[PDB]
């Protein structure tokens, strides 16, 4: 299609996964379920008004003299028995739902879209009167804007006649605000609306008053039989909305009106997951979107990156990625296709190539090679960069001691003085950052509750078998700081952590949500069960398997968890269920060595990882086996 | 050979690998693989001794050896990749000093047997 | 987290400031007399709560805490397989919506997932405090991804099933098209929202990585042990009491093996470390019986069995285990002995069933529930899941607890009878994977009925002719089941003119005494192989050492095959032409009479100190350790 609708597409979509899609739906949806169009109210009052059979004005003129006229209850007896009917539910109702609207505003009296939302089972508070907006039981509000006759098919409940629209800012200011709230501060998709429609116009003249560019031009899904004229589309686009014309979208009748308003529908559901990216500047573009927020991590577990593409594609240990669910166009194919071939890489733009450049060092730091089908010899070094994994007490110390160049200097130093031993310091050192301070904010509140836990099990183990253990009552938090932190973090729930913050933040920073809980040790701890299981049955019948180690996946996991932790400066890397999945990988590979060897090496990084995981015990164990 | 096992208990392979061969009367098998059952606690007649039962299966269909099974190796393909593994099964062959030194899949009927 | 609820039954306040409510509330239901002070409405508040609190299994505080019984008991006709009950449910009408929901979640268990889903887009539909709304959501979503699951099973996959229209494939599509579980919560009414936080983790992929990453405590060599069971309790109950589909979904299967299997071996552990320093744990219920059973792949059992000496763990309730048992078979005949095959209850049903009929080998079974086991297993299971030799093996395992009785002799011996009727067809032959077939269903006839003698399988002999040669042929290896005059008809089709005849009767059984004539064959074929020098021949080694041949001159064919020299004359061989390799060949019966020999033995021995001191072999171990050899 053209661009601009391409455009105009990608943006309902976006706004459609991020929750903040408005469906601003007209008499028209109603109308294509057969729902009475309402000159065919003004007709029949024009008709027992006159002899026999209308303009914009005349809408709201020949409801109001039959009013004045012929009684409230004779307009509201013709309303009843014109409206009181039952109709169904188009497959356009169903397809609003199904973009997932984060509220649906309409100007129809009917229950359809009501219908449709029940059926479709999904939860709208409908607001149809002024009472609705207070008594509202749920975050996501149908706006019945003119009203409805839920309450009953009465005159008095809608917004009809030319009075009521008159008054509507008098007689609706709680559903009107609301309405005007839920446009500034969403994305809205006018459906079932022609251009020259009075609310249309009446919401444009709203516009109008509002700062330069304080708004979001609102999307109108124009279905008029004939194409939109080019003055009537400049018109209205520089009047603050951008139109998807659904003439020019497809080829159709003058009177099938259903096919033109499914066209648009179809056409915006089927791209809810369609990347739209074609050229190789496209796919580095979106390929860039997905990685520039994990550059502010030092590093990234690989199993995590399946998180970041939407399961898209399984990155291995061992640095292959595969297509796991991608229907649409294989992107890591192309990026590692740009990758292998250098000339290609000229062909992208000067933006692109740079973004790819850094898309190559993220992709080469974090050990991601390519696909499976490409993989060779795949061997990688299991280098950790961290201080505090060597031990370097005396240079964490010195690091401590220096002045902190930036906020990253600040995390750093936090964690080598929680590995360090001095707590209360680093505590302080990590409030000190949030007050500063947002990956590295939402990181040093994690590190800050992990630390208050750890306090508080030393606090407890001290005042409890301190005395015992020490033979001495040992005070290394002054009462005045236990206080002070209970009182800081006894407001604090971590589970929550995550989900207080910015959208984007929850969008972009997926992977580290999993460092609330102990659910980023889930996936790894499943696998390795499973190794152990598989191992040990090799060695209970004997068999020798010849290539590939079964045991190579659990080493690869343990050393990307410990490079995630470390690198990162995550105090998680003191967790005892991190210790116990650490020890327990080390000792299946360990035994599997040793059974290899009847028929592995220990290294500087194995010797390391028993001394700091291993109780004596289980060393012993692992002796006796 | 990425997928060769060696099964010690009884000392033999595993390997997806079929087998063309020559009997001592001419014969001709096509697609011919083994299968080995590892069978201690096999309810033994008095004849029986071997502790391990091994079936052929030529075309996907077992094979009832009424003569003297006396047989040479002339081709042997690999069902993950076309390769011929001929060289490589008359040198394990060779090394084993056991009977059908590869088989297509060891059955393991100890662990299993109510006597286990 | 104003208090912390153990999984005993049992209160500890934390992180409360304010009164301590729970206490009161404790102290309140231990003493009537301060109860009859609470207002009429607060004391109806009071006994419903502690209605609640007795049917959740809240007992006291930790400081109350005394002889507490945590037994559980899952209240679900799904988790004892009732199917005939759950049948009967679904089509009685249903009263309100929470039966419209035991009957959704009853459905997806009986593998009506059409069904299924379209009853909870009903209770959605007429459910609009939320709560069944909500958990028929989150069950209609996950019944959704079973329907695509199982969908893409059986394209992928043994002959083509369509279970499910692809009309109603396309409807459900479109009906859970764009649809986000992620939101399901986040789009309730916020009195929902906070009234029923704690259903938040339905609405996640995974809810079970805090229970699976607590295994790592069962792992520990320095009660853990209770605690971790009762958590799987709690979450086998409250999946299945509130008819959750989760409860059938690979992440709640992979916990509870895994929590089972570390369990078990950290039971083992415990009785080898207690065996190492005392010098001389894990007891298993109906619950246990059952999700080893329905959550165990027979993989996994099996590794169970070798990692742990399981024959050690003991059974309980196992009248109740035997129930069950029996109903997995009735289920199992209904399945297959009538057409009432579901493909999708089946495909989830069949594993459950070989499991527990695997793990039933260590249950005893009384004669007429080990009578119907048996037959299903024999008869009613379908040959795509236990081939012969699967289903002897099933069988077999048996008889471990419970010696053959003369009813399930006589079942084998229908078997047996139907077996060999198949046979009449040139085209029929035995598909086995274990190697096991009918002779060895005879086989272990003849091993607990040695003198049994089948009757219509002497008639079926009775009744063969030249034609049918694979009736005949199949017979022979029934030959000790067949009577003298059966086995004398028998005898009569084959020839042993030549030396292969021989071996090809010996292996079927045809002849099990070596006559003179026969040795004599056996010494014309050596004749000709000594002569042809310038694989038989360990076998008729093999003989002479067993006592098979009294012949007493094969020595006349020593020099030239190491086996044949090595079995005849042991004395006399050079043991550094002996190959260790060849006791990996023998059976028990061999290698405890080259044992006995009292010569040779020692050659042997030291041979196989040899290979355990270079390669720590655990067979050659195993060798030395049982026979001495
Ligand atoms: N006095 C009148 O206005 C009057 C009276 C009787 C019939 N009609 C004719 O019948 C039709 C009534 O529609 P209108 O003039 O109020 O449209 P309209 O231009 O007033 O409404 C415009 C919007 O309604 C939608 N729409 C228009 N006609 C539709 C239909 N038949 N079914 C479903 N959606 C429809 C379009 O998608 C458009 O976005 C028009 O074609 C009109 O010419 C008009």
């Amino acid at each position: 299609l053209d661009n601009n609708v391409v455009e105009c597409i990608k943006e309902i979509t976006e706004s459609s996964r991020n929750g903040k899609l408005v469906f601003f739906v007209g008499a028209g949806v109603s109308t294509l379920s057969d729902y009475p169009q309402w000159w065919r109210l003004v007709d029949k009052y024009h008709e027992e008004l006159y002899g026999s059979p209308y303009s914009s004005d005349e809408y709201l003129r020949i409801p109001q003299i039959f009013y004045n006229v012929k009684g409230e209850m004779a307009f509201d007896g013709i309303l009843k028995d014109f409206f009181q009917v039952d109709k169904p539910t188009n497959p356009i109702h169903d397809k609003i739902l199904a973009m997932n609207p984060a509220h649906v505003i309409t100007t129809n009296y009917d229950n359809l879209i009501d219908t449709a939302c029940w059926k479709r089972g999904k939860y709208f508070s409908v607001i149809s009167a002024e009472e609705d907006v207070a008594n509202a039981t749920s975050s996501r509000y149908l706006l019945k804007v003119h009203g409805d006759f839920r309450k009953g098919f009465k005159g008095e409940n809608v917004v009809l006649k030319e009075d009521d629209y008159l008054n509507y800012d008098q007689n609706y200011p709680l559903i009107s605000n609301l309405m005007k709230t839920i446009i500034a501060t969403h994305t809205i998709v006018f459906i079932g609306y022609g251009l020259g429609d009075y609310n249309i116009n009446m919401l444009l003249n709203w516009v109008r008053k509002l700062q330069k560019d304080s708004f979001h031009k609102p999307f109108f899904i124009r279905t008029d039989p004939s194409p939109i004229e080019n003055e009537t589309l400049i018109y209205y686009e520089n009047k603050g909305l951008r139109i998807i014309d659904a003439a020019s979208l497809i080829d159709s009748n003058e009177y099938d009106y259903l096919e033109r308003y499914s066209a648009v529908m179809d056409l915006l559901i089927e791209s809810q997951e369609n990347k739209f990216i074609t050229k190789d500047d496209e796919v580095i573009d979106y390929i860039y979107g997905k990685i520039s927020p994990l550059f502010a991590l030092q590093y990234i577990r690989k199993i995590d990156l399946k998180h970041v593409f939407e399961y898209d594609y399984h990155f291995e240990v061992n640095g292959t990625v595969v297509r796991h669910k991608n229907k649409g166009f294989g992107y890591m194919e192309r990026f590692f296709e740009l990758k292998e071939s250098c000339d290609e890489r000229s062909k992208l733009s000067k933006k692109q190539y740079e973004r790819f450049n850094a898309l190559f060092n993220f992709f080469e730091k974090n050990g991601v090679i390519c696909m499976a089908k490409d993989a060779g010899t795949l061997n990688t070094s299991i280098e950790i960069n961290s201080l505090a994994y060597h031990g370097k007490y005396d240079v964490m110390k010195k690091f401590i001691e220096e002045q902190s160049v930036s906020i990253e200097d600040d995390y750093k130093k936090a964690f080598f003085l929680a590995c360090l031993g001095r707590w209360e310091e680093s505590y302080d050192l990590y409030s000190n950052i949030i007050l500063n301070s947002g990956c590295v904010y939402y990181l040093s509140q994690i590190n800050r509750y992990r630390i208050y836990q750890s306090i508080t099990q030393a606090v407890t183990q001290f005042n409890g078998l301190g005395l015992l253990t020490f033979g001495r009552h040992y005070k290394p938090f002054t009462d005045e700081f236990l206080a002070r932190i209970e009182r800081e973090m006894t407001n604090f729930n971590i589970d929550d952590l995550f989900n207080g913050m910015p959208f984007e933040f929850q969008k972009k920073y997926k992977i580290l949500e999993f460092l609330s809980d102990n659910q980023f040790l889930y996936d790894d701890t499943v696998k390795l069960f499973e190794l152990t299981n598989k191992v040990r049955s090799e060695m209970s019948e004997g068999s020798y398997s010849f290539g590939m180690s079964s045991d190579i996946v659990v080493l690869l996991r343990l050393y990307d968890n410990l490079r995630f932790l470390y690198e990162n400066c995550l105090w998680s890397v003191s967790f005892h269920e991190f210790h116990q999945y650490i020890r327990n990988s080390m000792s299946l590979l360990i035994e599997k060595a040793e059974y290899e060897r009847t028929r592995f090496f220990m290294e500087y990084y194995d010797f390391v990882n028993i001394s700091r995981h291993f109780k004596i015990d289980d060393i012993k164990n692992l002796e006796r086996s | 050979t990425h997928d060769l096992v060696y099964h010690s208990k009884i000392n033999t392979f595993v390997w997806d690998v079929e087998f063309d061969i020559v009997l001592s009367d001419s014969k001709e098998l096509n697609k011919c693989y083994f299968v080995k059952c590892f069978n201690p606690y096999r309810i033994n007649g008095k004849c029986d001794f071997a502790v391990s039962s091994i079936d052929i299966f030529s075309e996907g269909k077992r094979l009832l050896i009424e003569n003297e099974f006396n047989f040479k190796i002339t081709k042997a393909v690999h069902v993950a990749t076309s390769k011929d593994v001929t060289e490589i099964v008359l040198h394990l062959s060779e090394r084993i000093s056991s009977p059908f030194p590869i088989v297509k899949e060891v059955v393991y009927l100890d662990w299993s047997h109510p006597q286990f | 987290y104003d208090y912390h609820f153990e999984v005993n039954g049992t209160v500890v306040r934390h992180k409360n400031k304010g009164f301590g409510y729970m206490e009161r509330f404790f102290e309140l239901k231990e003493s009537c007399d301060e109860r009859s002070k609470l207002s009429k409405k607060q004391y109806e508040r009071f006994n419903a709560l502690f209605n609640f609190f007795e049917k959740n299994g809240v007992i006291c505080m930790a400081k109350d805490a005394g002889t507490l019984n945590t037994s559980i008991e899952i209240n679900s006709l799904a988790y004892h397989g009732k199917y005939d009950v759950m049948k009967k449910f679904i089509e009685e009408q249903s009263v309100s919506i929470e039966d419209d929901y035991k009957k959704a979640f009853f459905l997806a268990c009986l593998g009506r997932w059409e069904e299924s889903y379209d009853l909870y887009s009903n209770i959605i539909l007429n459910s609009i405090n939320g709560c069944v709304y909500y958990l028929s959501q989150i069950n209609r979503y996950r019944i959704y991804q079973s329907i695509t699951q199982a969908v893409t099973q059986f394209n992928g996959l043994g002959r083509h099933y369509k279970p499910f229209t692809d009309e109603f494939l396309a409807r459900i599509e479109r009906e859970m098209t764009n649809f986000n579980i992620d939101d399901l919560f986040n789009g309730m009414p916020f009195e929902f929202q906070k009234k029923y936080k704690i259903l938040e983790f339905l609405s996640d992929n995974q809810f079970l990585y805090d229970d699976t990453v607590k295994l790592f405590e069962l792992t520990n060599k320095v009660s853990s042990d209770i605690v971790v069971l009762l958590r799987l309790y709690d979450n086998l109950r409250f999946l299945y009491e509130n008819c959750l589909w989760s409860v059938s979904f690979h992440e709640f299967h992979q916990y509870i093996r895994n929590s089972m299997s570390l369990l078990i071996e950290k039971a083992e552990y415990e009785r080898t470390r207690d065996i190492d320093e005392l010098g001389f744990g894990f007891f298993m219920e109906y619950y246990d019986f059952v999700n080893i059973s329905r959550h165990f792949k027979i993989d996994d059992i099996k590794n169970l069995e070798r990692s742990c000496s399981i024959d050690k763990i003991r059974f309980g309730e196992q009248e109740k285990i035997e129930e069950y048992l029996v109903g997995i078979a009735e289920e199992i005949t209904k399945q297959f002995s009538a057409n009432g095959m579901n493909v999708v209850f089946y495909t989830q049903f069949i594993s459950e069933a070989k499991a527990a009929l695997y793990f039933a080998k260590y249950v005893k079974l009384s004669e007429e529930g080990l009578g119907k086991i048996v037959k299903a297993l024999l008869f009613y299971f379908p040959e795509r899941d236990l081939d012969i030799g699967k289903r002897y093996v099933w069988l077999e395992r048996l008889t471990k607890c419970n010696e053959l009785p003369k009813s399930i002799i006589s079942i084998i011996d229908d078997f047996l009878v139907l077996q060999a009727e198949k046979h009449i067809d040139q085209n029929y032959s035995e598909v086995s994977s274990n190697g096991l077939y009918s002779r060895d269903y005879g086989a272990l006839i003849k091993h607990f009925e040695k003198n049994f003698i089948s009757k219509r399988l002497s008639e079926i002999t009775l009744c063969l002719t030249q034609d049918k040669q694979k009736q005949i042929d199949f017979l022979f290896k029934l030959l000790p089941l067949l009577s003298t005059n059966a086995k004398s008809h028998l005898l009569s089709f084959k020839s042993v003119e030549n030396i292969n005849d021989l071996m090809n009767g010996i292996r079927i059984g045809l002849i099990d005494e070596f006559t003179p004539e026969h040795e004599e064959l056996i010494i014309e074929y050596l004749e000709t192989r000594k002569v042809n020098y310038i694989d038989y021949m360990s076998t008729f080694g093999i003989w002479y050492f067993l006592e098979e041949i009294n012949n007493s001159k094969m020595e006349e064919f020593i020099g030239m095959d190491d086996q044949y020299d090595f079995f005849v004359d042991p004395e006399n061989f050079d043991y550094k032409k002996f190959i260790p390799s060849w006791l990996k060949n023998y059976n028990d019966k061999l290698l405890g009479k080259i044992a006995g020999n009292k010569h040779m033995k020692h050659h042997v021995i030291e041979v196989l100190k040899e290979r355990v001191k270079n390669s720590n072999d655990k067979r050659y171990l195993e060798i030395l350790m049982n026979y001495f050899i």
